[PDB]
């Protein structure tokens, strides 16, 4: 009551701290009560709505500043329950919300699974799910919050799916997973990336049950991102260095499609898949709503993100060259398109760039050399420091390189380090001594100076994070160490006061961390974290690279991304339709199948077009080319009609799958605007249907009549049949009238079919194709089995 | 806000429609309808409130399901209000809100021990605080009011529950006559001039048993 009050929003930030502890003691302490312990965690679940909606009125500091990631992990601890049986003083802010999250992750640690229970786990990340449905954007502006939300808080979700097998953890853990990729999505990409990665590995070899609740999970993420696939296409197939998490996504969602992945699989992840794959043909199609794809055939030039998705594979295979060995790779670099020329700013441009897909330690052996000390040099003068308190310069310069072991190559890197420090920031006169507590107007060392606190800081770093390494080094050691340094003098009591203190509560972050085993997670997390969110730069963006993308573009990346997955979506597509029983998903796969053609023909792929359409007549099993029954034709005694009773009639009236298939093919036909698209096996077929509908069944010879009356001729001579019968009843009993039934439901679902306008009357089928099949499909021999139509 | 609630509601669909395939018909095709329908969308505009609350109030107020899959819907639907996902700029916002404290308040279950009871109606009287505390509990019905207070008045009195519960009913007792008589003190005043004469009669509500439960 108090704290949801403005009495309880003008708190103190210890206050409001220990209310939190206090009530999360309550609520995830085990032996209190059950009533209780619910009471507790509405409590507590309303006290982090009001925080989080306090935090939404909260102006960003320092949006221009860029932010050097110091404080530690582990300084909240959830203490034990003892009741019954900026800084403080202030008015809330950020301090208790960073504490609150710090509080959080405390709880979901992964270093912390034998501490804790798992309903307070649980709990834990429904606490964070519910801050980031109530802050989102608004959180991912403040920098502190945001990168305890991306290193750590996604590390635990990550463990916590790799390694758990409650499945009520991975509940919570997955819906989380899914909240922050639809909400900071755009400023999570390699964390997504690692992440989904690991999903599909898991997903593609643990009890079917896990795998049933990732792909659940994972495909209500796909359905409520907008126009999925496609932003992920662009964000990581289309930008180098990465994993083609799209296409990948797509092929392992087409290999768990089948029946055949429905085996040894939860039955009900067929389906999820399927409404995957439908859900991309939809968002296709969506994409196409009025394009005018002449337009689209007028553009001429390609996307150049595009024209380097298709140069990829050269990439990885020159990125492997210059793992191998640098002498060589570099060469192979410049002779292709990836490396500008051989000057030395391009080369630092292009280390700089992509330290993700280089080997950093690598770089830093390769870096060493006398050229590429000079290269060294331009490289370090990329950079930008502007103060940084020497030791969170030494963090940027350590976030992109592996020290050498050797003390020559240490020497050079920080003397090269001492000379873009003096050239990237321009000292005065000022010099302050204590009671100056900044550090761009007062601190300046020289060049030595700086490179003996960067020695002393890196020894420091390697003697306190050690712990083979009895005793420590204390804060009056390591000045006493450090005396004789800058002009001559001595650091003063605060600068070395905040460089020890943000030594000691954080290890300095360096990339290649081990070689081997029993740490591979641990590795990969900080070959991950080496790379972001120890430098945030807010570029304040309006929103991910989909919305700046012009429809065009749009289209293209579209099609890349069908050119890549089309094949494999049309004919686990046509499987399921063959394999499927239950009219909805018979229609519904047939729809999907429509617009897929209808797509394929927007982008003009023959190939494409014309396998989907010979499939659809293939399966319309009325074309077949490699027991007789003779046809009826039925005249009542009164309302006279025509009932053709024949072989393929009673096969198309007990066809459903059959009558879709044709209705949708024939609506296809309608639809078409361009003849030169169909192939001559896709010709063929068509003409073959009509030929073998026009001998039995509802079709006329009654088609362009205008040209009939033009010369007055008669009727054409409808093809006789061969058993006739006019019925009286209104015998030797060859027909049934269940039999009677379906011809006349065979005939209803052909004149809705409006073959002669689907075929003929189009405007665009009307070609030179069409009629040269149409001449070459004739008949010229008088068999008794073809002469009843022969003439 | 600014959180495209359509995505917790879907969560929550999907969420319930777990919970049920797991434990073990109509209930999980109205949750499957309502996923459909909302997955093709993109705001909450221009569909009513009442369609999306309704199988969540049509499975609180169903009589034969077990008390975890109540209190997983009772668990959504406070999420649903903590969340404000129906607001004042929503259709029949007024309907929705009346016809969740009318489902609310005729709740029943089955299922386990007394421990699970305790804890289903502990989290069904929260709901209600919250609701009528509230301004949209403010823009409720006189019966569904009263309905309100017959039932958390009868939970509290009655002495075959847990004292933890019968603390909470009081509390909530407590702030609702608060709030009652809080908007009483806005309400313009009745005739001041014609006399009334007390022919009303004095006796006519008697306190009923309690009915959410087993």
């Amino acid at each position: 009551s108090i704290v949801d009050s403005p009495y309880g929003d003008l708190l103190s930030n210890s206050i409001i701290y220990d209310v939190l502890q206090t009530i999360l003691s309550l609520a995830c302490n085990n032996r209190r009560s059950e009533v209780l312990r619910n009471a507790a965690q509405s409590t507590m679940i309303a006290v982090t709505v009001k925080i989080f909606s306090k935090l939404k009125t909260i102006e960003p500091v320092n949006v221009n500043q860029i932010y050097i990631n110091d404080e530690s992990y582990t300084n909240d601890v959830l203490k034990a329950d003892t009741i019954g049986t900026a800084y403080a003083d202030d008015n809330y802010g950020l301090p208790v919300v960073r504490q609150y999250l710090n509080l959080l992750l405390s709880l979901i640690a992964p270093e912390n699974e034998l501490k804790h229970s798992y309903s307070t786990r649980i709990f834990g990340l429904e606490l964070i799910q519910t801050a980031l449905e109530i802050s989102g954007d608004r959180l991912q502006l403040y920098p502190r919050l945001f990168t305890l939300i991306s290193d750590p808080i996604f590390k635990s979700i990550l463990f916590i799916i790799q390694n758990t097998t409650k499945l009520s953890l991975l509940q919570a853990t997955l819906q989380l997973f899914t909240t922050l990729v639809v909400i900071l999505g755009n400023n999570l990409q390699l964390q997504i990336e690692l992440t989904l990665t690991r999903i599909f590995s898991i997903l593609l070899d643990k009890p079917s049950i896990i795998k049933e609740l990732l792909i659940e999970q994972i495909s209500i993420l796909w359905t409520r991102s907008p126009s999925f696939f496609t932003s992920t296409f662009i964000n990581f197939d289309c930008n180098l260095d990465r994993a083609d998490v799209s296409i990948n996504f797509l092929k392992a969602l087409t290999k768990l499609a089948l029946p055949e992945s429905a085996l040894t699989t939860t039955e009900s992840v067929p389906p999820i898949c399927l409404e995957g794959l439908v859900s991309l043909v939809d968002d296709m199609f969506d994409h196409m709503k009025d394009i005018d794809r002449e337009e689209f055939g007028r553009q001429k030039n390609e996307m150049e993100i595009l024209k380097k998705r298709d140069r990829k594979t050269e990439f990885i295979e020159c990125t492997n060259a210059f793992n191998e060995k640098p002498k060589k790779g570099i060469p192979m670099l410049i002779e292709k398109g990836f490396i500008a020329s051989d000057s030395d700013k391009d080369i630092a441009e292009f280390l700089f760039n992509n330290n993700n897909r280089m080997n950093k330690k690598t770089i830093g052996l390769l870096l060493c050399h006398p050229d590429k000390v000079s290269l060294l040099n331009e490289y370090i003068r990329l950079f930008d420091f502007s103060g940084l308190r020497v030791d969170e310069a030494i963090r940027i310069l350590l976030t992109k390189f592996r020290l050498p072991g050797e003390s020559q190559q240490i020497e050079r890197i920080i003397e090269a380090f001492s000379s873009a420090y003096c050239e990237n920031q321009d000292y005065d006169p000022s010099k302050i001594s204590d009671n100056a507590e900044d550090d761009i107007s007062t601190v300046q060392p020289d060049a030595d100076s700086v490179f003996i606190l960067s020695y002393s800081i890196i020894m420091l770093n390697t003697d306190l994070h050690n712990p083979q390494v009895k005793e420590h080094m204390s804060f009056e050691d390591y000045s006493g160490n450090l005396k004789g340094c800058c002009n001559h003098k001595d650091f003063p009591f605060w600068y070395l006061d905040r460089i020890y203190c943000s030594i000691r509560d954080k290890e300095i972050v360096m990339p290649e961390e081990h070689h081997g085993n029993e740490k591979w997670f641990e590795d990969a997390w900080n070959n991950l974290i080496s790379s972001t969110t120890v430098i945030t730069e807010i570029k304040k963006d309006t929103q991910s690279v989909m919305d700046k993308l012009t429809p065009l573009e749009l289209l293209n990346f579209d099609r890349a991304i069908f050119k890549q997955v089309g094949p494999s979506i049309v004919s686990t597509l046509f499987n399921i339709y063959v394999v499927a029983s239950d009219d909805h998903i018979s229609t519904r796969m047939i729809t999907s199948l429509d617009k897929c053609s209808y797509i394929s023909a927007f982008f003009d792929f023959k190939d494409l077009f014309n396998d989907i359409l010979n499939s659809i007549a293939k399966g319309t099993t009325l074309i077949n080319s490699s027991g007789p029954m003779p046809l009826v034709q039925i005249k009542f005694e009164d309302t006279n009609t025509e009932i053709p009773v024949s072989t393929d009639a009673v096969r198309f009236g007990r066809s459903f799958k059959g009558q879709l298939n044709t209705v949708v093919f024939f609506r296809i036909i309608r639809r078409n605007k361009d003849p030169k698209i169909f192939s001559k096996e896709l010709w063929l077929n068509i003409v073959n249907i009509i030929l073998t509908l026009y001998e039995d069944l509802i079709l006329s010879p009654d088609i362009f009549p205008d040209l009939q009356k033009r010369l007055k001729l008669s009727n054409l001579p409808k093809p006789s049949p061969e058993i006739s019968i006019n019925k009286s009843k209104e015998g030797d009993e060859e027909p049934t009238e269940e039999e009677i039934k379906s011809s006349k439901k065979a005939m209803e679902c052909i004149k809705s079919s409006n073959i002669a306008a689907s075929v003929f009357g189009n405007e665009s089928n009307i070609t030179a194709d069409l009629i040269k099949t149409l001449l070459d499909s004739a008949k010229t021999e008088k068999n008794a089995d073809n002469s009843r139509y022969f003439e | 806000v600014t959180v495209d609630p359509v995505t917790i509601i879907i969560k929550e669909c999907i969420n319930l429609s777990t919970a049920m395939r797991k434990y073990s018909d109509p209930f999980l095709s109205g949750f499957i309808q309502l996923r459909l329908m909302l997955n093709k969308l993109k705001n909450l505009d221009n569909i009513d409130s009442l369609t999306i609350l309704q199988p969540f109030l049509l499975i609180v107020s169903t009589s034969s399901i077990s008390g975890y899959i109540t209190s997983l819907a009772l668990d959504s639907l406070q999420k649903f209000f903590t969340l404000n996902i129906i607001n004042e700029s929503s259709q029949n916002y007024i309907g929705a809100h009346r016809a969740t404290v009318n489902a609310l308040t005729h709740c029943r279950f089955e299922g386990s021990q007394q421990l699970s009871d305790d804890s289903v109606l502990l989290k069904v009287v929260f709901l209600l605080r919250s609701i009528v505390d509230s301004p949209y509990g403010d823009l409720l019905s006189n019966s569904i009011i009263y309905d309100v207070l017959q039932t958390i008045l009868s939970l509290a009195c009655n002495n075959r529950r847990s004292e933890v519960l019968r603390n909470a009913a009081q509390s909530t007792m407590i702030a609702v006559t608060v709030k009652i008589f809080s908007k009483l003190k806005t309400i313009e005043p009745v005739n001041v001039n014609q006399i009334y004469i007390n022919d009303e009669s004095y006796t006519n509500d008697v306190l009923k048993a309690d009915t959410i439960g087993t």
